[PDB]
């Protein structure tokens, strides 16, 4: 994982 | 004369609307309709709860019906929102009806957080009141007698329903008058006095007296139960008990007076007297032990007037011998009445106000479905890119398809041209520096939002800490550090959000230019690249060698494998299955949602096509790599090494290596792009977050 979607898609 | 009825429990008044709310809208798209009628309704829960128990004061099915509407609308909300999730503050509040506990006190409370008690307390309520109607009527008429029936049939079933219903739902001891055993009591009261009202309709009726008999010792026995039930426990109002008792009693001599007639019919003379000299004493003990609680008189009247004239008629006609009670034949029974069930609507007209809003069983449900369609989409996609990228270097580490288009060392092989311009096409070095440069940009945007945010409420903190230090007396609110806390935590989380994303940053820039100056050389027109790629003597003998053709045709089918995985990502993402209603006949069908078993079935009809294909990639992907490299191998065994094509060599695999980089640099660029972008989008509601609650505040 590059840049953090996975934090950002969440919130 | 005079039926036992139940008082109803006092509770405090509680806000419904509010607890209800906040789940509410946390839920769905604020602001949106599915919402509009979600809140409405909710408020419209909380008046209906007050009109159905805010006040021990109506007394018909006026407000019964209110109660039963609040009961069977209690109850269709359980299966929404998280009750059986212990989060939601809607403590409920009653008061025992009979003033009982285990302990000599004068009343008991007991709130707790839970539906179950609020529904338990609600029957008992709709039971109690039930009761109460049925004790007014006017039992010398039909509508009487058929309303009385109804409601003690009623009121006992809904005692029943509590007796099987509270421990399961009710975590707690519950109070004295809402146990099992209270409630099992209370229930035969109410059949029994539901089969005493059958027998005053066959009374009415002038049915024969067979019939009679039979149907006021079955309400004798009923009478008789509850009594026993209630001689080593009182938990009743001190009038239950005594009243039990008398219309026992009444009920036994009932059945005498009846069972007496009917020998009479057959000339059993001395039968006859034996039972009126029953019923006698039973009328007699009742009159002079529970005048209280009954009139009885009549009856006693009716009584003598038989036993006197069965005497005369014995003693100077008939002379029949009188038996003891005991060599009597048993009287039979006969129940004309049942506990009434307890099945939702309970009401009139019901309509359930949430009926719209989807059983929390569901949302649970749909939304892990999503957790495990992810875990099952990204995860092949990840595979086949990592795949690909492998595929990629692996050939350019091995120069090919170069080294096989490459006729002399005298021109731009096919394969370096077409990636070449396909890489000016996209834009060229241009479209990579320009993202480059507005990275910073996005970044810094990012930063001013999330600083300008938590700045307004530094600035209104450093205020209110002011007003309460020189207006101790005249500024009190909870001080805006708590309010605030909430907020500021989000505050610290997208620090940690963009810490990594500079961090991802950092890997862009240092790869970018790492690799700057090669991808610029590929961007140029055909002779220009042409002349600074180094020139070479081909091996000539590479004329049509089998060896090359099988390395064609393996590439051939390398890159078919590779361009293929392109539309397997792209099926992989574009179709999906909405689920719910897979969820919700799950539910209506069966008895609960298993999910996790439902939908392993499900991602394997819808997803099972494409997984299959991505796992074919792959393995075809190591077949084609294994017996590559050894095909290579040898290739390389027939096209020497000096300097001149060494040269060439390195300059092609780099300005292969060149292309890759290119296309991942977009790429990850385009990644930090989105991201950055739906950042702001994030920031921007949070800066409004900030900006509302220092507005109210």
């Amino acid at each position: 994982e590059l840049y953090p979607l996975t934090s950002l898609r969440s919130l | 004369a005079t039926f036992i009825s139940v008082q109803l429990k006092k509770t405090s008044e509680v806000d419904l609307a509010k607890p209800l709310v906040k789940f509410i809208q946390q839920t769905y798209p604020s602001g949106g309709e599915e919402q509009a009628q979600y809140c409405r309704a909710a408020e419209e829960l909380s008046k209906l709860r007050r009109a159905a128990v805010g006040r021990p004061l109506d007394k018909h099915e006026g407000a019964l019906e209110t109660l039963l509407r609040y009961y069977d609308q209690i109850c269709s909300i359980e299966p929404k929102f998280p009750f059986s999730e212990n989060q939601i503050c809607l403590t409920f509040t009653w008061k025992d009806a009979f003033d009982k506990g285990s302990l000599f006190g004068g009343s008991v409370k007991l709130a707790l957080a839970s539906l179950g008690y609020e529904k338990s307390c609600v029957l008992f309520n709709c039971a109690a009141l039930a009761s109460q109607i049925a004790a007014e009527q006017n039992l010398d008429n039909d509508e009487g007698l058929k309303i009385a029936a109804k409601h003690y049939q009623f009121a006992s079933g809904a005692f029943l329903h509590i007796k099987e219903t509270v421990l399961s739902a009710l975590s707690r001891e519950p109070t004295v008058d809402i146990s099992p055993d209270t409630v099992g009591t209370l229930s035969l009261i109410m059949l029994a006095q539901a089969q005493e009202v059958f027998f005053l309709k066959a009374t009415r009726d002038k049915m024969k007296d067979a019939i009679i008999a039979k149907l006021a010792n079955q309400a004798a026995d009923y009478f008789g139960d509850a009594f026993k039930q209630c001689q080593y426990k009182d938990t009743l109002p001190k009038e239950v008990f005594p009243v039990l008792a008398a219309k026992h009693c009444i009920m036994q001599a009932n059945a005498e007076y009846h069972q007496s007639i009917l020998a009479k019919q057959q000339y059993y003379f001395g039968e006859e007297i034996a039972r009126l000299q029953h019923a006698a004493e039973l009328i007699k003990t009742v009159a002079s032990r529970y005048d209280e609680y009954v009139n009885v008189k009549d009856f006693s009247d009716k009584i003598n007037r038989a036993l006197a004239a069965a005497k005369k008629d014995n003693d100077f006609i008939y002379h029949d011998r009188v038996p003891d009670l005991k060599d009597l034949d048993p009287i039979g029974k006969a129940t004309l009445v049942k506990s009434t069930p307890v099945n939702v609507p309970i009401s009139q007209k019901f309509t359930d106000l949430f009926e719209k809003m989807v059983p929390v069983s569901v949302q649970q449900s749909l939304a892990a479905y999503n957790q495990r369609k992810a875990d099952l989409v990204n995860r092949s996609i990840a595979q086949m890119r990592e795949a690909t990228t492998l595929a990629n270097g692996v050939l350019a580490s091995l120069n090919l398809p170069a080294a096989i288009e490459d006729v002399s060392g005298d021109t731009v092989p096919q394969s370096i041209l077409t990636k070449s311009r396909s890489v000016i096409e996209q834009g060229g070095i241009q479209t990579v520096d320009q993202l480059i440069k507005e990275l910073p940009e996005l970044l810094q945007r990012n930063r001013e939002i999330l600083d300008e945010s938590l700045r307004l409420l530094d600035e209104e903190e450093a205020t209110d800490n002011d007003l309460r230090a020189k207006f101790k007396e005249r500024w009190q609110r909870t001080p805006s550090n708590e309010l605030y806390k909430p907020l500021r935590a989000e505050g610290t989380n997208f620090r940690t959000v963009l810490d990594k994303a500079v961090q991802a940053d950092g890997q862009v820039k240092e790869c970018y230019q790492s690799h700057r100056d090669t991808i610029v050389l590929l961007c140029k027109p055909e002779p220009e690249l042409n002349a600074a790629i180094p020139s070479a003597n081909p091996a000539k003998t590479m004329q049509g060698s089998e060896v090359v053709n099988v390395l064609k045709s393996l590439l051939s089918n390398l890159d078919e494998v590779k361009k293929e995985r392109e539309g397997l990502e792209n099926d992989l993402k574009s179709v999906n299955f909405d689920m719910t209603s897979k969820f919700l006949t799950a539910l209506a069908q069966d008895g609960v949602i298993n999910e996790e078993a439902l939908s392993v079935t499900e991602l394997d009809r819808v997803y099972g096509g494409l997984t299959t294909k991505v796992q074919e990639s792959l393995k075809k992907q190591e077949g084609l790599l294994k017996n590559i490299q050894v095909s290579h191998q040898e290739f390389s065994k027939m096209k020497q090494s000096n300097n001149e094509a060494n040269l060439r060599e390195e300059v092609l695999k780099n300005l292969a290596t060149a292309y890759d980089n290119f296309v991942e640099l977009v790429a990850n660029l385009k990644e930090g792009t989105k991201f950055y972008n739906e950042l702001t989008e994030i920031l921007v509601r949070f800066q409004n977050k900030c900006s509302d609650i220092v507005f109210a505040r």
